[PDB]
């Protein structure tokens, strides 16, 4: 439950897969602005050095927009998560979720804008 | 009928441009100097009148209040002016009579009947000549002066 | 948003909890009493047709078989009956789920029939339903005589179910413990002894949808590889699956409540959904009920996605409030809706979400749990899942207690019509053959309506686009007995059937004059001479070239005021193919203000002609590009006629009506050399405006006039003036500037005046009444004409409740706004209708939720409170609470103005009026005595007068470009002319036309009040005289004493004629 959940919170803040686990129960019982509040407040209070911490959460929430959020929503996070993290990592990230989702042509143009973007230097 | 009350504005009066007059309230529908100047001429042995001031209405008519309420920038009752400080003590003695001819030795119908000035066709007109259709002469003349 | 659902769910189960003493021992004293006499009933030898009708002759009680009854060259088996082996109970009751229903309730109880009477074949050809309805007879007779004569009986069908008959008992008395239980109106209000099949008797895989188990031909049945040619009977199969499968169901909800125990609330939330959405398991309304409702969140417990996952709002350590809410999304998104009936299948443990086939299938037992649903009920369920998952999206207003009623069933179009199909075959054009008789169950008509007006609303675009007429569609019958008395075998009727057929239109596309198709094909393809064209449409198909250069089948209809195009597709598709019975539709409020114009009536094209392209050409341009000191920001077009809004939908020219002066906002630049007073502020936008005047007529476009005039909207403000242009094309627009200091210093002259105490509320007056007629309109009108292009019946809504407070006496004193944010109330908020898709349909539920709004408890809130109701508790200075995002303060357009706010004044027959008008709808009806809300009662009025107009004839209807008043010949058409009203001089004889009445009472609107207060006919806010001094009116003023004057003392602000006592 919230208050369980809590207190895994309060005893390690860094755990961004409890963190996920958190926000995952919340996109069951379907609270989903309460899920977004989750995975910000994850965001703010998650140790900062942890980058693998910190960025599973943001594949968490790219998840969690590409599932039931919108085009408008999927944008503005794709940028916040560009100027927070790697920006290849994130655009390579983003194309694995659409292969996964099955959103092959939005998945075509991000796979070509990528390969605008960051062909210089990236084989992969 | 439209009962008139008469009272003494004399005792509070300070300003020089409200002497000599009378507290007047409840006046009818339209009250005008025509109408007032008519009235105080069948009174008999009665002085001159001139002028009347403040006479924003707040009975005839429906609304919350009357026209000129306020100075904007910075009861219906009236100041009804006469002539000189002769004219205003003869008409007084006439009033002390008037709210006893209800028990006039005669009848009660010896009072004045009161006779209004009815809207009528062109007349009451002049209300639309003013929110689209005034003459256009006037309105040129006085906001180039202000101005200036 | 869920703490507040799970308490008011909290408070609405301990309002319709039961009673323990209530259930034991009400219901177990007939229940062990009734299952002591079905036990000692004895049972008989087997017999046959003849035996069986020799002793149902003699015999007071009668069999009941729909037909076709067997006749004896047809029937050469044998019934019988053996005594009873098994007992349970099923639905509602065994669960204790159960709630206070008002109206009705019955448990059912289940016999079932032993092995040995039964016949491996029996699945074919009726024969099995005949001997359950032998049983019926034999075991109710045996009931009468074991009952000693004192309970009281009918017969019935069971889930509106024709080939399931059932009879259904009453009680008549009430004692203490005994055994007759009248005073309990849901558990022992009814009971049914369902007679059904035992379990896996019959072989399920031939039970199949599209095995056609009533076999009627014989020949050329075969060769068709497998068995197509024999057509599927899916009613008539699943009725024998379910009464044969009655008891899985059973344990399986029972497991259902022992793994999770909220199914008990989550059923009665969704129970009392059912009831107020008006459905219930009935064949007439969908066949929605307990049954597919619990059996259905059973299923989706135990799956619904389409991998096997698990449903994620249904864990069974879950809550009632995201179990109903899980529940309503599933229906809204996945399959449980539409998507059902066109997109897709669903399966039982381990379910899952595939996408092919109608059918909500169960395998192990195949049986479709929506069988008796139809696309009909498809749509419905869709778009009432739809808003319920918005409703429970929403987290600012609460909503739990508005929930929907289906203004969809019920529509101002309910169009009644008479269908005698009597005989058959030259009274229906659908051959009602061995064929349709073997496939439907006795549901043919419906099925015909349902698909003949579908393809009658339904077009198709060029870029393949579906855009109809039509998203949903009903047939209810009206005069449907599903209960009747005990000596007849079928249920006979002598009236006939009435179907209504309830319509929610949809408005972008409901007014468009063509009918669209397929390509015109060179070679006739199928759908070019299918059953939804040419030979479907018979004389009124053609051919007509379109703006996309493509040439399609296409059809012409006519656009008129008093009814509607699709009535037109109505009455003709109806009278072609259902047949020639009458179709009329009688419901009149279309006669309306009809502005007279080429093509009466005008669709949205009229107010968008003359406002807005004579307001571009050309006023706009030129006071843009005039030279003046001081350069134009913005010019606004801020009316209702902008907003769409306006009463009268005006013309080019009249300039007698009261809506045509246009009240615009132009404002100047950021300058301070404007002076630090009100009269030389309002001097320098005098000389301003006189500028613009004489540099517009002396430019090339001098055909327009000007002229200079004074205002008296606002109070002590009396050096106003306009510039009121009169275009070539007899536009008028009220002009107006705006200044930041102006502002301000209306701000300070409300903050001075401290010495005298009593004059802070008339300056508020004052300022909010400047602020009501500067600030707010601009914005206000840029929402409404952005809801415009969504809501399309919004103009036409309008006009019917401000005609019907013109002729209510109301809109003297009542802003124009007020009324407009009234009826965007139940635009922007429908809730808890759908969406208003009709201008007569808006009119009723502004009707509706003006009676049903309390303004003593609840304030509205539109998307287009806690400090002021402590020091008003009486609520004398104000009533109503007008607010939205565009203002907090909900005080701007109703305290304002001044209304007289006591219980008998102006503002509280708002509310008497409103209650009496719904009392016309449900005891008589709605029909053409519905004339009585256009007509005043002109009661509780002090004193009355009649006032009479200098007016020639038709004056001054003709002049407003409305058209009553016949003596003027050629109404109908472009008779009258507008240029001939361009005046020579602009003093009289222009504004001598005008009313002398309707000024009257704005001047006779600024003295009194403290002695009374009135309302007349005139100063009605935007409204001329046209259709209030007419057969519909009368032009009267009626006054009202205040109660606050009886007697009082003589002072000196008094005011009031008054007299000595």
């Amino acid at each position: 439950t919230a208050s369980d959940f809590e207190r895994l919170l309060l005893g390690q803040p860094d755990s961004s897969e409890l963190w996920i686990a958190y926000m995952a129960s919340q996109m069951q019982v379907n609270d989903l602005s309460s899920a977004r509040q989750i995975a910000e407040r994850a965001l703010k209070t998650i140790n900062i050095r942890e980058e693998t911490e910190k960025l599973n959460v943001w594949i968490a929430y790219l998840n969690l927009e590409v599932a039931y959020g919108t085009d408008e929503t999927v944008q503005e996070v794709f940028k916040r998560a560009c100027t927070y993290n790697d920006d290849r990592e994130v655009h390579e990230r983003l194309a694995s979720i659409y292969i996964q989702s099955g959103k092959y042509k939005e998945a075509e143009d991000l796979f070509e804008k990528i390969v605008k973007k960051y062909g210089s230097e990236a084989p992969h | 009928v439209h009962y008139l009350y008469v009272r003494r504005h004399a005792p509070k009066i300070p300003t020089p441009t409200d002497s000599r007059s009378l507290f007047v309230t409840n006046v009818p529908v339209d009250s005008t100097e025509a109408h007032l100047r008519a009235l105080v001429t069948s009174l008999v042995g009665t002085g001159r009148f001139e002028k009347v001031t403040f006479e924003d209405e707040s009975k005839q008519e429906h609304s919350l209040e009357g026209k000129s309420i306020i100075d904007a920038a910075q009861g219906s009752t009236a100041v009804v002016l006469l002539a000189d400080e002769k004219s205003v003590e003869q008409v007084l003695k006439a009033i002390a009579k008037v709210h006893k001819t209800k028990k006039y030795p005669v009848w009660g119908g010896d009072g004045l009947p009161d006779s209004k000035m009815p809207p009528l066709g062109p007349v009451w007109l002049k209300s639309h000549n003013r929110l689209s259709f005034p003459d256009p002469s006037m309105l040129q003349a006085s906001v180039d002066a202000f101005s200036t | 948003r869920a703490r507040a659902f799970v308490l008011e769910t909290e408070e609405m189960l301990d309002s319709v909890d039961l009673d323990y003493s209530e259930a034991f021992d009400g219901a177990d004293a007939l229940l062990h009493r009734l299952k002591g006499s079905i036990e000692t009933i004895p049972a008989h030898d087997a017999q046959p047709l003849l035996d069986a009708a020799a002793k149902l002759e003699k015999k007071h009680k009668l069999k009941v078989p729909f037909p076709s009854p067997p006749p004896p060259q047809n029937s050469n088996y044998k019934v019988s009956f053996a005594t009873p082996a098994q007992f349970n109970v099923v639905g509602s009751y065994v669960a204790k789920t159960m709630v206070r229903t008002q109206s009705a309730h019955g448990i059912d109880m289940i016999v079932v029939l032993p092995e040995s009477i039964l016949q491996e074949k029996d699945y074919l050809d009726l024969r099995y339903f005949y001997k359950r309805a032998y049983y019926l007879a034999v075991v109710a007779a045996h009931l009468q005589k074991d009952l000693k004569g004192e309970a009281t009986l009918s017969y019935e069908y069971h889930n509106g179910n024709s080939l399931l008959p059932v009879l259904s008992v009453k009680p008549n008395g009430e004692k203490d413990e005994d055994e007759k239980k009248k005073k309990k109106g849901v558990l022992d209000y009814r009971i049914r002894i369902i007679p059904c099949a035992p379990e896996s008797f019959f072989p399920r895989q031939k039970l199949h949808l599209g095995a056609g188990l009533v076999r009627k031909h014989k020949e050329g049945e075969q060769q068709a590889n497998g068995q197509p040619a024999t057509p599927a009977t899916p009613f008539y199969n699943s009725t024998l699956v379910a009464e044969s499968s009655y008891l899985q169901y059973l344990k399986l909800l029972r497991q259902t409540e022992k793994k999770c125990a909220a199914f008990r609330n989550a059923c009665i939330l969704g129970r009392i959904w059912l009831q107020q959405r008006g459905f219930g398991s009935d064949v007439s309304k969908g066949g929605f009920g307990y049954f597919e409702w619990a059996v259905l969140l059973a299923l989706l417990l135990q799956g619904g996605p389409a991998d096997t996952k698990g449903a994620a709002p249904l864990s069974p350590s879950l809550s009632s409030t995201q179990l109903f809410k899980a529940l309503i999304q599933f229906l809204s998104v996945t399959n449980f809706a539409e998507k059902p009936c066109v997109l897709g299948q669903a399966k039982p443990d381990l379910a899952g979400f595939i996408e092919n086939g109608p059918i909500l299938w169960d395998s192990a037992r195949q049986l479709n749990i929506a069988f008796k649903m139809g696309p009909w009920s498809a749509d419905l369920l869709h778009q009432h899942a739809r808003w319920t998952r918005k409703l429970l999206a929403d987290g600012a207003v609460d909503q739990f207690q508005p929930t929907f009623i289906l203004k969809a069933d019920l529509p101002t179009h309910t169009y009644d019509l008479v269908a005698r199909m009597d005989p058959e075959k030259v009274s229906e054009a659908a051959p009602d053959k061995v064929a349709h008789e073997a496939r439907g169950r006795h549901w043919q008509v419906g099925h015909k309506v349902y698909r003949i007006l579908r393809r009658a609303l339904s077009d198709k675009n060029m870029e393949g686009g579906e855009r109809a007429r039509l998203i949903h569609l009903k047939v209810s019958p009206g005069f449907s007995s599903s209960s009747w008395s005990l000596n007849e075998k079928p249920q006979p009727q002598k009236a006939g059937t009435p179907i209504e057929i309830g319509v929610l239109f949809d408005p972008l596309n409901m007014a468009r004059t063509v009918d669209r198709g397929p390509s015109a094909g060179p070679s006739a393809e199928e759908k070019e001479t299918c059953e939804k064209f040419r030979r479907f449409w018979g004389e009124k198909s053609e051919l007509r070239r379109f703006g996309g250069d493509t040439i399609r089948e296409t059809l012409v209809w006519s656009a008129q005021t008093p009814f509607d195009l699709c009535e037109e597709i109505m009455r003709y598709i109806l009278g072609l193919h259902l047949r020639v019975g009458q179709l009329q539709d009688d419901i009149v409020f279309y006669g309306r203000s009809l502005p007279a114009l080429l093509s009466i009536k005008p669709s949205d094209t009229a107010l968008f002609n003359v406002a807005r392209k004579t307001f571009t050409s050309f006023e706009r341009d030129l006071r843009d590009l005039e030279d003046l000191p001081l350069r134009i920001r913005h010019v606004n077009p801020i009316c209702p006629e902008l907003r769409h809004s306006s009463l009268k939908t005006p013309s080019f020219g009249p300039s007698k009506s009261g809506p045509r002066p246009m009240e615009v906002v132009i404002s100047f630049e950021a300058s301070g050399k404007w002076p630090e007073s009100l009269i030389a502020i309002q001097r320098t936008k005098i000389a301003f405006l006189l500028m613009i005047g004489r540099l517009l007529e002396r430019f090339k476009p001098g055909e327009i006039r000007t002229h200079v005039g004074l205002d008296d909207a606002r109070y002590e403000t009396e050096n106003l003036a306009f510039l009121d242009v009169i275009y070539a094309s007899g536009a008028c627009f009220r002009v107006r500037i705006q200044a930041d200091l102006e502002e301000s210093l209306l701000e300070r002259q409300t903050k001075d005046k401290t010495t005298e105490q009593y004059l802070r509320q008339r300056a508020s007056t004052q300022l909010a009444s400047f602020r009501r007629t500067f600030v707010h309109l601009p914005l206000h009108t840029q929402y409404i004409t952005t809801a415009t292009t969504r809501f399309p019946a919004l103009s036409p809504t309008i006009r019917l409740v401000k005609h019907w407070f013109s002729v209510h006496k109301l809109s003297n004193h009542f802003p124009p706004e007020l009324l407009e944010l009234f009826v965007l109330h139940t635009f922007l908020a429908p809730y808890p209708w759908d969406v208003p898709s009709s201008p007569t349909t808006g009119f009723l539920r502004t009707l509706l939720f003006l009676a049903r709004w309390d303004w003593r408890t609840d304030p509205l809130i539109i998307d287009t409170l806690d400090a002021w109701r402590k020091l008003d508790p009486g609520m004398q200075h104000t009533v109503l609470f007008v607010a939205t995002a565009h203002e907090q303060s909900g005080t701007m357009w109703t305290s304002v103005d001044g209304h007289p706010r006591p219980s008998k004044v102006v503002a509280a027959r708002m509310t008497a009026l409103a209650k009496s008008a719904a009392r016309v709808i449900r005891e008589q009806g709605v029909d053409l005595d519905v004339r009585r809300l256009f007509v005043p009662s002109l009661k509780e009025y002090d004193v009355l007068l009649y006032l009479n107009t200098k007016v020639l004839k038709s004056a001054l209807r003709t002049y407003i470009t409305v058209d009553p008043a016949t003596e003027m010949n050629g109404g109908k058409g472009q008779e009258i002319k507008f240029k001939n009203l361009a005046p020579e001089t602009v003093e009289p004889p222009l504004p001598v036309a005008q009313h002398p009445v309707d000024v009257l009472l704005k001047q006779l609107s600024a003295v009194y009040d403290s002695a009374a207060g009135a309302s007349g006919t005139g100063p009605l806010v935007f409204f001329r005289s046209d259709t209030t001094a007419t057969e519909e009116g009368d032009k009267v003023i009626g006054a009202v004493w205040n109660p606050t004057l009886v007697k009082r003392k003589w002072r000196v602000n008094l005011p009031t004629s008054y007299k000595p006592v």
